[PDB]
RNA sequence: UCCUAAAGAGUAACGGAGGAGUACGAAGGUGCGCUCAGACCGGUCGGAAAUCGGUCGCAGAGUAUAAAGGCAAAAGCGCG
RNA sequence: GCUUGACGAUCAUAGAGCGUUGGAACCACCUGAUCCCUUCCCGAACUCAGAAGUGAAACGACGCAUCGCCGAUGGUAGUGUGGGGUCUCCCCAUGUGAGAGUAGGUCAUCGUCAAGC
């Protein structure tokens, strides 16, 4: 489109500097309906933990609010600590860290996971 | 149009120059559609008769490699620049059904009496020759006749003017160009 | 005479004159040509002595092409001058010929009017030039 | 922002507010 | 309110009219830019703050000033560096400013044709120049200066400019 | 008008070729503006000078888009 | 800085060509954003050219300062 | 393996152009801007609150070698060592062997999970 590749042009700076430092990356992906979150291992091609909204215990028609995204980042630290993962980075993927992005990344710090 | 060959199981630079002075031979290859490329020796005398012929370039020639026979069309002539004589030949097998581009001479058959010549200032300048072809080998265009007996002064001739008879296309019309062919202009 | 309009530099090395001529040895425009069989270099006044010889043995028509163009400037020091005070000035211009290169082309004439016309232009050039036909 | 200034007392008034100030409120075209 | 005139009359009409298959292929107006050219009196340093205050009232919105990008010595120097004053109008001030045109910005021109129907770009955009700042409500005649060269440039979601014509003939004044 | 005046030839080039063994802070390439890019474990100093940070064997591999030249050192 | 200089470094001539004897308290740091030149069509006093809108672009622009080697995590441009 | 998303692997035989085609899951446009927040002016972009509509545009797949891009074999140029000649240039023995062009290729190939079969 036009919007899609411009935020890909914004994302490749911090995503490429987290590659050189070899840090366990926490990615994110916002849509106009609902919000994803993944933890990708230190090779760019291996996913360890991944919590979403489209799972079969959370879809309720209310995804797309800031209150919906608080539970997404809440239920992802419980799968990374079950995978034994700390010392992570936070690629915001070209999204301005203000709204539903920032509220998800505060639920990660509460749930025992630390940056 | 017939020529007979041999096998040439000796490659390189040193073995390929001793052919030309000791035995008077010329190297060649035969590469085609469904088989492997096969190198070949020919004589400088026997290619000299074919290269002296007029329409031998746009024509099928049979080849006797050993007792092996093959209908062969020629598309290359590497040639010695300084003295002027033939170097290796690089011709082609002919499949009974394949598209087969090649090159065809022209003639400009009727230009003794032209409108631009007898009435106005008489000059006819042939720009192009050796116009290509793209045709099945069942019908060989040996040549194409172009007539400039009626074209007046100040007019030029494109590729769309002359025609390609009986299932012959032109690659230059398959691109977005139409090259000029012949002019009629005034002498100085 | 024939020389560039403007040049990115002013003076040039000497170099060498090696090899044969693989591109330049094929007749393209005319149907008769005078190709050169010995290496040398032509000094851009010989070209006008050879052009004005072909363009008066015809006098009727035809068309002339000049395939070669001098672009290499050469120097010459003045007299009673010792060596080593810089580099001399450009006096003339030179094209470099190597065996096989086609010099002149003609078309629209007879096969033997032209043959005795390149005899006039060959007696002004310092090279051994032959006669060739279009194939 | 807040740097801009409306005149919505007449902008959001009637387009056919007489032909005494607008000078033409029964027709717009003079042609 | 021409928007309420648009969705109710114009918007259902054109889908059958220009053989449009669905809803989302219909033309509509994207933005309006003005670009009052103060390229005259380059080294004036007095007319720009006047020209901002001119366009300040007839739009109800603050302008921006436009600088240069070269020193074209045949025209003028780069010393009088601001040259332009531009205003982009999005959808809320679009259909309200568009009503001043073709209703009350017709009679005070003293013209023959309100707009020619021959000047288009290839994509479907229309441009127009207005000579005076007199064609404006809520403006002075005595305190205004009659040096105001103003333009109107339209942008449409049209593929080619015949679709601009069927849109422009609805709210028309040619 | 007169023209001598050359300079003194800064000794550039590429050291430590394709199969060496390196120490912590050796100099790999004395660049003049990135003929070779910073690969896996190398440094890229002030005037674009590649230097090592860890130990191993130099690679000189061509990677990715733009076809750029990446000097990585491999713990092998 | 380039060429002579022979595909590692180095390498002469009263051999061919050019520059320096400085600027900058932001022209430095950082975070956040954003793309060039040119062509072309339309548009009021400008017109081959000023500002505006549009498509085509695919770095042919730019780099405080010579030329060479570079630049999309732009080493180019704006803001706190 | 097929469906859509995310992150990679490899950087054109993976590109461009033309044609064709997809929904109600996904995605995209969309509707509003009161409430976060934003624009050297502008809800365009950025952001938030959502599910009236649409698959148009965009985006994927599916076809076409028309442009592009890869590219043989043979010959040829040049060149290391040893000798030659008419010696500002070439030749012989021997090792090495392009570039350009030709026959033709190409509408990519994989990996990790999450929702579908
Ligand atoms: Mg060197
Ligand atoms: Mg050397
Ligand atoms: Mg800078
Ligand atoms: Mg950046
Ligand atoms: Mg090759």
């Amino acid at each position: 489109s036009v919007k899609k590749e411009t935020r890909l042009r914004r994302a490749r700076k911090a995503r490429l500097k987290m590659r050189e430092l070899e840090t366990v990356r926490l990615c994110v992906y916002r849509s106009s309906q609902h919000i994803y979150a993944q933890v990708i291992a230190a090779d760019g091609g291996k996913v360890l933990a991944s919590a979403s909204t489209l799972d079969k215990d959370l879809r309720e028609g209310a995804t797309g609010n800031i209150d919906a995204a608080k539970k997404v980042g809440q239920l992802v630290a419980e799968r990374a600590k079950a995978a034994g993962v700390t010392q992570v980075a936070f690629d915001r993927s070209g999204f301005k860290y203000h709204g539903r992005v920032k509220a998800l990344a505060d639920a990660a710090r509460e749930g025992g996971l630390e940056f | 149009f017939i020529v007979n060959a041999q096998v040439r199981s000796d490659l390189g630079k040193g073995a390929s120059r001793r052919l030309r002075r000791n035995a008077g031979l010329v190297p060649a290859v035969v590469y085609g559609g469904d088989k492997e490329p096969q190198s070949v020796t020919l004589e400088l005398r026997e290619i000299a008769k074919l290269l002296e012929n007029e329409a031998a370039f746009s024509h099928v020639i049979a080849l006797n490699v050993g007792g092996v026979k093959e209908t062969v069309l020629i598309k290359a002539l590497q040639r010695h620049p300084a003295k002027g004589f033939v170097m290796h030949a690089d011709f082609l097998r002919v499949v009974a059904d394949h598209k087969l581009t090649a090159h065809v001479p022209l003639h400009f058959i009727n230009e003794e009496v032209a409108v631009g010549v007898k009435q106005a200032g008489g000059e006819i300048s042939h720009t192009i020759s050796e116009v290509e072809v793209s045709c099945l080998p069942k019908d060989l265009p040996e040549f194409i006749e172009v007539d400039m007996a009626k074209v007046e002064l100040g007019q030029i001739v494109h590729l769309s003017d002359l025609k390609a008879p009986k299932g012959v296309e032109l690659v230059q019309l398959a691109h977005g160009n139409d090259l000029a062919v012949a002019n009629i202009h005034a002498s100085r | 005479m024939l020389q560039p309009k403007r040049t990115k530099f002013r003076k040039q090395m000497t170099g060498h004159n090696r090899g044969l001529a693989h591109r330049g040895s094929k007749v393209s425009f005319g149907e008769y040509a005078l190709k050169a069989t010995s290496r040398g270099r032509l000094t851009a006044r010989q070209i006008e002595s050879a052009r004005r010889a072909l363009t008066r043995h015809v006098k009727r028509g035809g068309k002339i092409w000049i395939r070669v163009f001098p672009d290499k400037p050469v120097t010459k020091k003045p007299l009673e001058v010792r060596m080593g005070k810089g580099k001399g000035g450009v006096e003339y211009w030179v094209a470099q010929i190597q065996p096989g290169k086609v010099l002149y082309e003609i078309e629209g004439v007879s096969e033997e009017l032209a043959r005795e016309a390149f005899a006039l232009a060959a007696a002004k050039l310092p090279l051994a030039t032959s006669f060739v036909k279009r194939t | 922002k807040a740097d801009i200034h409306p005149t919505y007392e007449a902008i959001e008034a009637t387009c056919s507010c007489g032909n005494v100030i607008k000078t033409r409120s029964t027709l717009c075209k003079p042609i | 309110r021409l928007k309420e005139l648009y969705r109710k009359e114009i918007a259902p009409k054109l889908k059958e009219e220009l053989q449009l298959a669905n809803v989302m292929e219909v033309p509509r107006v994207t933005k309006i830019t003005l670009n009052m050219g103060l390229g005259e009196a380059v080294g004036d340093k007095k007319i720009i703050e006047n020209a901002v205050a001119d366009l300040e009232k007839i739009t109800g919105q603050k302008p921006v000033v436009t600088y240069a990008r070269k020193s074209i010595a045949g025209f003028k120097i780069r010393e009088g560096w601001p040259i332009g004053v531009k205003v982009t109008l999005r959808s809320d001030r679009m259909y309200e400013f568009l009503d001043r045109l073709l209703s009350i910005s017709l009679p005070r021109v003293r013209d023959f044709r309100g707009l020619n129907a021959k000047s288009f770009d290839g994509r479907g955009n229309y441009s127009m120049g207005v000579k005076e700042q007199i064609i404006f409500p809520e403006i002075d005649y005595d305190k205004i200066d009659a040096l105001r060269g103003l333009d109107i440039t339209l942008t449409t979601t049209a593929r080619t400019d015949d679709e601009g014509r069927a849109l422009l003939r609805a709210f028309k004044f040619p | 008008t007169r023209n001598g005046r050359d300079s003194e030839s800064k000794r550039l080039g590429v050291k430590l070729f394709g199969g060496q063994a390196v120490k912590a802070g050796n100099i790999l390439v004395r660049l003049r503006g990135t003929k070779f890019h910073a690969g896996y474990g190398v440094g890229l100093g002030k005037d674009h000078t590649l230097f090592a940070k860890v130990d191993g064997v130099v690679k000189f591999e061509t990677k990715g888009a733009f076809g750029r030249k990446y000097v990585s050192i491999v713990a092998a």
